[PDB]
């Protein structure tokens, strides 16, 4: 199962340009999909999103207009068409998948990403952390907080924690508390309530350095954290 | 035919000794117990979406997540609380007589005349439900199916044989023997140690998946059994026949401890079902409407009428919470 | 005659059962039905604030 | 609102809704009939925009399962059957080599299929008439 | 002849008739048979004939105690009053030929009418009439058509936009009679050529007779009641004689009341036949 997308490179700002991703392992058409950018120095921000079968379309604030997502389910292509670039518009793209069912977990899988350059309110989550220094052997705790509560009356806390490993694509870890993601070992754990959240790592090991974001999925639009990093 | 002699001097002391304990009965025993009096249910939810009848349902585990298998050959995920779909999976052959909703959630069996029990695999990559693997052997009609913890099977054919399955590999490893009929019914218990089967014999046996015994054999049915479940503990089971009479059999009594008629019912009975304490025993007859009967003093305690066809299926959330009962015109309905 | 043979066998072990008394077995399921009586949402209406239908 | 995954979990479950529906039709628009006189077997085969399903099969248990179909074929007790409870509203074709019909097989393909295909018909008609208020 | 007492008894019978439609209907739609169209098209029929009765009758029992258009000021009872009648009166011929065609497509087409037919999609056919029905009646509010109060001052009467109102009235009576015509013609003549081309049973020739005498007498009772109507406007369309329209109408009420007869009440009747 990959997911690959194509396009990017230098771009004459205030012009237009086509962004496509291709899908193959998996049936595409059931799933719903996730466009991310992620400025260079900044972090993850949402960017717009189209349900299974196009059934509805959110998008950014600061995109709303000038950008449109297309879904063809019998090619297995996703596009982004942007229009009216600006300066602030160059980042790194992803595309991520998620399936809506009850127990699924959503943006499990994430694209690899196109490099697009440009030449020249409602819920905010932050981080209040920064590159903490660890070795390997000692426990590691992340903290988080929400300008809202993210618990609902149905019980569910809509709270995701991704982690990015150097040159790699962020990787779903937990997408609710204490629920882990596949393929993601058991020292990773989860907990919190409320507006406090915290992460915490068992018998940290050196794959485990990077940059880790949090995201909450209780209403679009998709905001993440400042993204607390690690340094070995 | 010397055998024969022996048998019938086997059969008869065996009766004998079965009378020996037969000191009382709980009618009588328990005639100082308050009834539970009159239970009124309504349907908290119908679930809609089948196009023929249920033949089949099963409660998950988490006691939210159910399944349901119908003649349009199509398995439905629902999720009660909601009446959300979770799932929709197609069938090679429209001809399915049971379901199971593995405890883990991970998997999900069905079969029925086509004698294969197909196990789908439910939490995968991909997000698509596949045919995990395609049991065989049986020679028969598959009746029943159940999942054991360890996600090994046991399936109960029409062939008068119940199979023990291994799910990794994919070949029987134990097969009851005894039966001399159509294998109809299939109950595990609570701690996965033993499980019975009623066939069309009126008897009911009961195994042991460890080293394959049959341990008793009940009879005292007039006709073929066509539901079992066990009561919570373990130690005693109902079954329920083709003739309108529920009966209540004990394990270490080795003998019938209770009955539940009513001459008002002529038909048959299709499913049977004990509440979280044991002390209700609801029963789907073919009347078109379930009969919430009373564990202990065999009076009916309610009805849960609402039904345009017989009652075919009929399970109990694992934490008593609800009740869900699938009829042959298309709906399931969850009561409490 | 095999059949007769595995048949003689078959009630010499659903005969040899150390059966205990009605009246033994009938307070034991009495017993635990009340024991769990508190605990059955069908034998006593729940209130609505927990009944997740 | 109330809901905020469950909204795309409820476009899941219409999304579901329909195909249930889309593949429902088909079976509306199709005949199932019963063989009488390991596994279960098939045959399939086109005819004039109707998909015929033509599948042949303790022997009294299978009874309740099949009801339902449009008719039972026989091909050479029949009494016992059509006063069983269950296929006592279902037609009876019989070749030769409840409306019973009674055919003698010919060398001819067309014309066996062609009056069963016929016989098919006529109990569609029934069914439909006592459904609208008319038998 | 200005009959005091014959609205009353019409009254009497529609209301009783109408009752005994809503009970039986209302007491046999369970099925336990399924039949479940044919019960909901027949007993909406019975309901919109009751409230027609119970909407219309009263002002003609008004006037009678009243000792019109003195009594009445305004208009606008008089506008109510046509409304009512215009919409109904089309409304039962639109559901009669609704469901006299919905019989002829299924001996026609039966392979694709039992997916194209279900419980609910009857209900959204007789849901459209209703608006349909309505819609006419909102013409003379606009300005096309007038009502005018005659003889003997019981029952507005269109005035004859006005001289064009009266035409089309005329063509949606005449079509849904010819509609219905068509079908129920078609459909007896294909159980009658498909049952003679059949006996080269006798169970299934009783099922052909029946559909004649059942079919063939709706046709009867619709075509004859509604008869003089067609007539009267055509006679006014072309142009003592007011004699008959105040027959002509009560004539109309009689269908009514019998509507609901000849689908349902003549079904006891032959229980008992044989």
């Amino acid at each position: 199962v990959q997911l690959v997308e194509s396009g990017g490179g230098l771009v004459q700002p205030g012009g237009s340009r086509k962004l496509s991703c291709s899908a193959s392992g998996f049936a595409f058409s059931s799933f719903g999909m996730h466009w991310v950018r992620q400025a260079p120095e900044k972090g993850l921000e949402w960017v717009a999103y189209i349900s299974s079968g196009s059934g509805t379309i959110y998008y950014a604030d600061t995109v709303k207009g000038r950008f449109t997502i297309s879904r063809d389910d019998p090619k297995n292509t996703l596009f982004l068409q942007m229009t009216s670039l600006r300066s602030e518009d160059t980042a790194m793209y992803y595309c991520v998948r998620s399936i809506y069912y009850y127990g699924s977990s959503p943006f499990d899988f994430w694209g690899q990403g196109t490099t697009l350059t440009v030449s020249s309110s409602d819920i905010v989550m932050t981080q209040a952390t920064s590159s903490v220094p660890v070795t390997p052997g000692e426990s590691v705790s992340i903290s988080c907080r929400s300008s809202k509560s993210l618990l609902h009356s149905n019980g569910n806390t809509y709270l995701y924690w991704f982690l990015q490993r150097p040159g790699q694509s962020p990787q779903l870890l937990i997408y609710r508390m204490s629920n882990l993601a596949s393929g993601v070992p058991d020292r990773f754990s989860g907990s919190g309530s409320g507006t406090a959240f915290t992460l915490t790592i068992s018998r940290l090991e050196a794959e485990d350095v990077g940059v880790y974001y949090c995201m909450q999925h209780l209403e679009y639009p998709l905001t993440f954290g400042a993204g607390t990093k690690l340094e070995l | 035919d010397q055998l024969r002699q022996e048998a019938e001097q086997l059969k008869n002391q065996i009766r004998d000794a079965r009378k020996a304990c037969a000191d009382a009965t709980l009618s009588q025993i328990t005639n100082n117990i308050d009834p539970v009096g009159r239970i009124q249910m309504r349907t908290r939810r119908t679930l809609r979406g089948h196009l023929a009848k249920i033949y089949a349902m099963h409660w998950g585990t988490d006691s939210r997540l159910l399944v349901s298998a119908s003649q349009d050959g199509k398995l439905i995920i629902w999720d009660s609380y909601t009446t959300n779909k979770v799932h929709a999976i197609p069938l090679r052959s429209s001809w399915v007589m049971t379901c199971a909703y593995a405890p883990s959630g991970n998997y999900v069996a069905c079969g029925g005349l086509d004698n294969i029990c197909s196990i789908y695999n439910l939490k995968t990559r991909e997000g698509n439900v596949r045919v995990s693997r395609e049991l065989a052997g049986h020679t028969g009609y598959l009746s029943c199916c159940r999942f054991l913890d360890d996600n090994q099977i046991v399936t109960s054919s029409g062939d008068t044989t119940c199979a023990l399955w291994d799910i990794e590999t994919g070949q029987q490893t134990t097969t009851f023997t005894g039966h001399t009929g159509d294998v109809m019914s299939l109950s595990l218990a609570p701690d996965t140690r033993l499980f019975v089967s009623g066939a069309c014999d009126a008897s009911a046996k009961l195994w042991d998946v460890r080293e394959g015994m049959c341990r008793q054999t009940f009879t005292g049915h007039e006709s073929d059994i066509n539901a079992i479940c066990f009561f919570p503990n373990g130690n005693a089971f109902a079954t329920g026949s083709d003739d309108a009479t529920c009966r209540l059999f004990d394990l270490r009594a080795d003998q019938e401890l209770m009955t539940y008629s009513h001459d008002n019912i002529i038909c048959g009975i299709t499913s049977v079902s004990f509440s979280k304490s044991g002390r209700l025993l609801l029963a789907g007859y073919d009347d078109f409407n379930c009969n919430v009967w009373d564990a202990l003093k065999a009076d009916r305690a309610g009805v849960l009428a609402g039904h345009d066809n017989r009652v075919s299926c009929l399970g109990v959330t694992d934490d008593g919470m609800a009740v869900a009962t699938g009829s042959w015109d298309s709906f399931l309905k969850i009561w409490n | 005659i095999a059949q007769a043979r595995k048949l003689v066998e078959q009630l010499k072990m659903e005969a040899n059962i150390d059966r205990i008394k009605v009246s033994k077995a009938a307070a034991d399921l009495m017993a635990y039905c009340e024991a769990h009586a508190k605990e059955d949402p069908l034998l006593t209406p729940v209130p609505a604030s927990e009944n997740p239908f | 609102t109330l809901s905020a995954e469950d909204k795309a979990a409820v476009e899941r479950s219409k999304m579901i809704d329909r195909n249930l529906r889309e593949d429902g039709e088909k079976a509306a628009r199709e005949v199932k009939l019963l063989l009488l006189g390991t596994g279960i077997v098939e045959t399939h085969f086109t005819f004039k925009d109707l998909h015929f399903k033509m599948f042949d099969v303790e022997r009294k248990k299978w009874i309740h399962c099949f009801e339902g179909v449009t008719a039972i074929i026989f091909c050479v007790l029949f009494d016992s059957i059509c006063n069983n409870k269950w296929f006592t509203d279902t037609s009876i074709i019989l070749f030769l080599n409840k409306e019973i019909y009674t055919h003698f097989t010919c060398a001819t393909d067309t014309k066996n299929v062609q009056f069963v295909f016929d016989a098919v018909t006529d109990v569609i008609i029934k069914n439909n008439l006592k459904d609208c208020g008319l038998f | 002849s200005v009959s005091v007492a014959f609205p009353i008894t019409m009254l009497l019978t529609g209301f009783v008739g109408n009752a005994l439609a809503m009970l039986l209907v209302s007491r046999s739609y369970r099925r336990r048979k399924r039949k479940k169209s044919f019960l909901l098209c027949i007993g909406w029929l019975a309901l919109t004939d009751l409230v027609g009765q119970l909407l219309t009758t009263p002002v003609v029992i008004v006037v009678y105690l009243s000792k019109w258009e003195h009594i009445d000021p305004s208009g606008r009872l008089c506008t109510f009053f046509g409304l009512t009648m215009t919409v109904f009166g089309l409304s039962s011929l639109f559901i009669a030929s609704a469901m006299a065609v919905e019989r002829a497509l299924a001996i026609r087409a039966p392979h694709w009418y039992a997916s194209h037919m279900k419980t609910r999609i009857t209900r959204a056919v007789l849901l459209g009439v209703w608006l349909a029905s309505l819609a006419f009646a909102l013409l003379p509010v606009l300005g096309v058509g007038q009502y005018t109060v005659q003889w003997p001052g019981t029952w507005c009467f269109i005035s004859t936009g006005n001289l064009f109102f009266a035409s089309a009235f005329a063509f949606l009576g005449l079509l849904a009679l010819t509609v219905t015509f068509s079908c129920n013609l078609a459909t007896i003549k294909a159980l009658v050529d498909r049952c003679r081309a059949k006996a080269t049973s006798a169970q299934w020739g009783r099922i052909t007779t029946e559909t004649a005498i059942q079919l063939m007498g709706i046709m009867l009772v619709l075509s004859v009641c509604w008869s003089p109507l067609l007539i009267m406007m055509l006679k006014m369309i072309f142009q003592k004689e007011c004699n008959f329209f105040l027959i002509a109408v009560r004539l109309a009420s009689l269908n009514q009341i019998l509507d609901p007869w000849v689908y349902l009440l003549l079904r006891k009747i032959l229980l008992r036949k044989f």
